[PDB]
DNA sequence: GACTATGCACG
DNA sequence: CGTGCAT
DNA sequence: AGTCATTCATG
DNA sequence: CATGAAT
């Protein structure tokens, strides 16, 4: 009827169990892929769906209730959050949602519900899809117990770095900044030929983090001391520009502001500055951003110190602010702080996992075949004797366990032997069957020289990740200083 | 609820009455800001014609118009000290937004005739089809997405086909016959419901 | 530039437009199925997800999704609310969806949200769908033109007054009540026997309407005016007992209520009865309903009149209240108020078409696969030459030539007949074939006689309409009295 | 929001504090009204040992409790003057189910020591599957399937038959075993410090 | 995840 | 007022 | 259909 | 103070 339980226990067996929970199945991305759980349910959700970026747009409320009835057991406003999140340009450096409508601003103001948008995988996010159909990565029970879900994703590109991560658990929390999609596969190319590489070297390659906001990092050091520990602290500043006005007076405005930054906000913010007369010199604050640009512009008096008023609007403002470093991801089912190198290294031990899962599938479909138009060559030779044979068996099974028995077939070519349909026995050409005997003995022989040797198999994935970064490759947004 | 145009100007300044606070927000980011004004209409709209004018005075939707307009109301009305030139009723083009004209064009009818009558309530046509607003120019853009709700469509959408002032079409309703029109908008809006039946019946074909 | 328009004329238009719409895909039932637009796609996209009373509990907010997505443009609230609804049996006299948890109450508190609840459709919902997929029915392209979905539903019981309806557009509003599904089937099949049936006689089978909430109905009079001309008033009064207590107290003990009356606020209405001392005696009232079964107790003081207090009850609170027939409904894409004859009437048409579009449909079927088993039979007396003649043929088309132009076959059976698979050689059994055969001509005469004769079809509905009394009919619950 | 019980009576009512408005209506229905009272808690409960006393006392969740507990808080809180025999914290079956019961615990604890050493703090334990079964041992002797996400799944007549009914239910009732080897957990786990906190999960969670 | 206001007909 | 699909 | 408050780590 | 997945 009732039964004791210490406080000092109860606290335990519960907290125990939400700590583990958060830490491994909600608030930190998994180090191979990139993703928290919720985003990589949203990817394949829609993915199964076919909702991809060549086909027409999809109700966002039909994805979202779809992953919550199949893979996702929590609230449809949280995965919507999410799933509109992946879709906002000016927080994720290569978007994975393509959504049309509103979908939020750099204001922050809120997205349309549900209700009112639609959204459709973005190609990229194709490519961190790549492959799944292809027993490549493992796969678990949904929370029903009636389909199957991927734990991470094949991940054809390094997205933990690419679209970084944020960020808060318990005991733990994670931000990582986003990166140029190509400068990070360089790395990871220089890396997969040299596994040793160190991280000054690396950082030829993948000098420091790209928002997606742009803007000025400063401190080549905190970086590297990221790079290295996963933990660090760097500056970033909004890019500002000078204006000589009309009379004397000056104007400073600004093009780009700082990552994570909320610009409606920080308009007010200065503008308390002017009506507080915190610093003497503010004419007036604009925010003149329009639909294909971003544009502050801070009208100083004249004769007023510009030099003092932009530094003390460094200082006191989000117009400049300290971004810091905390590498957490989960590898090997638990949370580790990383720098540069874990990240790169297990994101190669993982394509590494793919290709060879990749290549053993094909390989088994490309054997699986030559091994029923083996027997189909050898059928035509005999025709006459295995139409008799199937003439004199009575059954399906008895057919088949003539064929075996008479003629030495395997039970996979009786099979296929004995589901032909009718009219196949109008066919006494050879040759056409010997060129697909042929082209799957090649694809067959590729494949293994992929499993049975680690520089074929090496190559290999570099081939694709230049393959991936002539393709989505843009240039640099944010600039580095020291 | 309000988004302001930058500057102050009577003569230029616009005021968007968009149906719904999601595409308040697609206008809020499709506009320019320097002349172009929004206010979002949360829900379907009192009809002041059929409700108590106290129930009306107390409608939270209706006190702000009267103030962002800021002319006052009916008969302490200045056409003189309104804000803007011209006010656009934006509405997805559904039913449900015809339903939304409809009661507002009866709320600037009764409650500030001064502004309807001089031709500065105006009616914004989006597009229906994607461009193309008549089925008939559909066919013809086939020789060279059908859009549900203003929602749909992302901010430069909206700006470049309903918002721009030079790419844009616009329904402005000018009272032609005051005898004729304070019939129709009472058999239709007012509180007795045989009319309105009869009118229907008469006017709408169930084909 | 811009174009001129009138207020008269703008204003027309528009009203127009939305009156419209209101009337014709929005508030009102169709006369046929009894259902509004909303109802039906509900109903049918969730029979098109498989999500039937036998197969496991689908989560809310994905049927809902897929109904915004594909059929229904409009709030997901209003999809569950009217979802919910259809599940409420204190509303509903036969519930469309069964939902397992939080779906609201007789009190009126809301229902979870939709991503608490699971449902599916009911058994009998089932039988609104029957034939569904037999050409039965009406389709139109939905918003997207990705999807056709139905007009109207095949309806295998008329759901118009049995569930009732309800009711608000512009220029008309509707309100029907529910009815004994029992009683609505022995009118219409009476009806089917005698087409010119009178009120009068329709009302010894259909007697009057049977709330969910049980209740006493009191009024034969205004009852038969409703049936006559859609238009009636009636009385509906609450089930009462009275239980002595200890000390020579009495107590009034309610157990059935009116229908659409709100419990909670029922019981607060009461109570400000006793609290303002509108009548003498009421000692203190109680709500003691239950998860199984409803009980509101009115305690009276010791030397009260409870003759008084039960009176004054129902003539100044809503313990009784009069239901007001207003039936209107669809027909013809119009409205209509109506009562029972043309109702009824509606639906034997409907059911008719539907019977007969089935039946065509299956006969089809049944001819297509009859001349299949003809040429089989024929092919096994000449297995051997018909393997030759196809060892002989250069390929499919040819093999197919062959056979007509040889032994006459018909396309679509040389069609059958080359694509057997092999193993059908050693299938070769001519009396199943023959039994088959036997079969088809059978159903086949009995579908033909179907389509050739008003009768027999007739005939079809009175038996399929008592299988589903048999199966679905429960006793009244709303006592009658005139 | 609380929905109270038909007759005042300290020593048979209970007080169930249920994790959400959408549960808390399954417990209005379910429940048995002539001596059980419900009180949805709507979001996380505030951490009592993290937030300031100002911030805490502001807090609306906390001061219904304090309210509908009725007997004060702090030091000037009289067990005598209470209002129920039993609060009854049912949460979901689930890891936010598992951290809300965290929360409430080290409130009661902090601020309501005596109504925890009284023994007068229970848990509902919900069923995980379902015949029901709570674990796998259960489930084994069912077999000679589903499974619970929530509170929200069950229907009103199961919740009471299960978990709500005295005579059918089990309820775990919280105990101080040790004054001072609990004060350190509570403070550890809930504690302003992170870095005791995330070493305690280092040492006792199996991430495997 | 509850709450807040309207339209529409009708007693 | 309160109903049920809408916004 | 926007809005309100809380967890958790962090500077 | 915000952040972003959670209640
Ligand atoms: N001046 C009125 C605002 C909106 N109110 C309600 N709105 C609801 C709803 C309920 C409301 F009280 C809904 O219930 C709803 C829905 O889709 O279910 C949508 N809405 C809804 C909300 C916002 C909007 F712009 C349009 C809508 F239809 C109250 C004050
Ligand atoms: N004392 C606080 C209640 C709840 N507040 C909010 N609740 C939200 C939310 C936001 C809230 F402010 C959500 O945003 C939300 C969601 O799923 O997105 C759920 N909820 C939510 C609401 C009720 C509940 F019981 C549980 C929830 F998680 C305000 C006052
Ligand atoms: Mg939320
Ligand atoms: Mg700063
Ligand atoms: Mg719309
Ligand atoms: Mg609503
Ligand atoms: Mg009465
Ligand atoms: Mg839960």
């Amino acid at each position: 009827n009732i039964q004791n339980m210490s406080l000092e226990d109860i606290m335990g067996e519960r907290f125990g169990r939400y700590s583990k929970y958060i830490i491994q199945d909600r608030a930190l991305p998994d180090i191979r892929d990139g993703l928290k759980p919720v985003q990589r349910r949203i990817l394949y959700s829609m993915n199964k769906d076919s909702n991809t970026f060549d086909k027409s747009y999809r109700k966002s409320a039909k994805s979202v209730g779809n992953i919550m009835g199949n893979f996702h057991p929590h609230g449809d406003s949280s995965i919507y959050d999410a799933m509109v999140r992946m879709s906002q340009n000016w927080k994720n450096r290569e978007i994975l949602v393509e959504m049309h409508g509103n979908n939020g601003s750099m204001d922050g103001d809120p997205p349309a519900a549900m209700r009112y948008t639609e959204a459709r995988l973005s190609e990229i996010a194709g490519y961190l899809l790549q492959d799944i159909e292809k027993k490549t990565v493992p796969f678990a029970w949904n929370f029903d117990d009636t389909e199957k879900e991927p734990t991470v994703l094949p991940a054809a590109f390094p997205n933990l770095l690419v679209n970084g991560s944020t960020g808060i658990s318990a005991g733990y929390a994670t931000d990582i900044p986003p990166h140029n999609l190509a400068e990070v596969i360089d790395a990871a190319v220089y890396m997969i030929d040299h596994p040793t590489a160190k991280i000054d070297k690396l950082m030829e390659f993948l000098p420091g983090p790209d928002f997606p906001t742009g803007a000025i990092i400063q401190g080549r050091d905190e970086i590297k001391k990221a790079y290295e520990t996963g933990k660090g602290r760097v500056v970033v500043r909004s890019k500002t520009e000078i204006e000589k006005l009309k009379g004397g007076k000056e104007q400073i405005v600004i093009t780009e502001i700082p990552y994570e930054i909320n610009k409606a906000n920080l308009v007010k913010k200065i503008d308390d500055v002017r009506v507080n007369n915190k610093v003497a010199g503010i004419a007036e604050v604009r925010d003149e951003s329009d639909r294909d640009g971003l544009r502050i512009a801070i009208e100083l008096k004249k004769d007023a110190n510009t030099e003092l008023v932009l530094n003390y609007l460094f200082k006191y403002t989000d117009l400049q602010i300290n971004y810091n470093f905390n590498m957490v991801a989960i590898d090997n089912f638990t949370p580790r702080q990383v720098g540069i190198v874990p990240i790169l290294s297990s994101y190669i031990a993982h394509r590494r996992e793919v290709i060879l899962a990749r290549s053993r599938f094909d390989k088994e479909k490309a054997e699986k075949r030559l091994h029923i138009v083996e027997g189909l060559i050898r059928v035509i030779s005999i025709l006459d004797e295995v139409i008799a044979l199937i003439r004199a068996s009575e059954n399906k099974a008895d057919a088949k366990e003539n064929l075996k028995v008479s003629y030495d077939f395997t039970e996979e070519q009786a099979e296929a032997i004995v589901t032909l349909q009718l009219y196949r026995l109008t066919n006494t050409d050879v040759v056409v069957l010997q060129e697909e005997e042929a082209e799957l003995r090649e694809k067959i022989a590729m494949l293994a020289a992929i499993i049975g040797d680690e520089r074929t198999m090496y190559n290999l994935m570099k081939k694709e990740l230049r393959e991936v970064k002539k393709k989505f490759a843009t240039p640099r947004l944010s600039s580095l200083e020291d | 609820k309000l988004t302001p145009a930058q500057s102050k100007n009577p003569a230029k300044n616009e005021l968007y009455l968009v149906e719904g606070d999601s595409a308040g927000g697609s206008a809020k980011q499709g506009r320019d800001r320097k002349f172009q004004a929004i206010l979002p209409l949360r829900g379907k709209v009192i009809n002041t014609a059929k409700a108590k004018m106290a129930d009306i005075l107390k409608n939270e939707e209706i006190n702000t118009m009267i103030y962002t307009i800021g002319a006052g109301v009916g008969a302490d009305f200045s056409i003189e000290d309104a804000n803007y030139d011209k006010i656009i009723i934006m509405t997805d083009a559904d039913t449900d937004g015809a339903h939304i004209q409809t009661l507002l064009l009866t709320f600037f009818y009764r409650y500030m005739r001064p502004l309807v009558e001089a031709g500065h309530v105006y009616i914004a046509l989006p597009p229906l089809y994607k461009y193309a607003w008549t089925d008939g120019e559909l066919e013809e853009l086939r020789k060279q997405q059908r859009y549900k709700g203003l929602g749909e469509m992302n901010a430069d959408q909206l700006w470049e086909t309903t918002m721009n002032p030079e790419t844009r079409t616009l329904i402005r309703v000018t009272i032609e016959d005051l005898a004729r029109a304070e019939r129709r908008v009472n058999v239709l809006m007012g509180d007795k419901v045989e009319p309105r039946r009869k009118w229907i019946e008469d006017n709408v074909k169930f084909t």
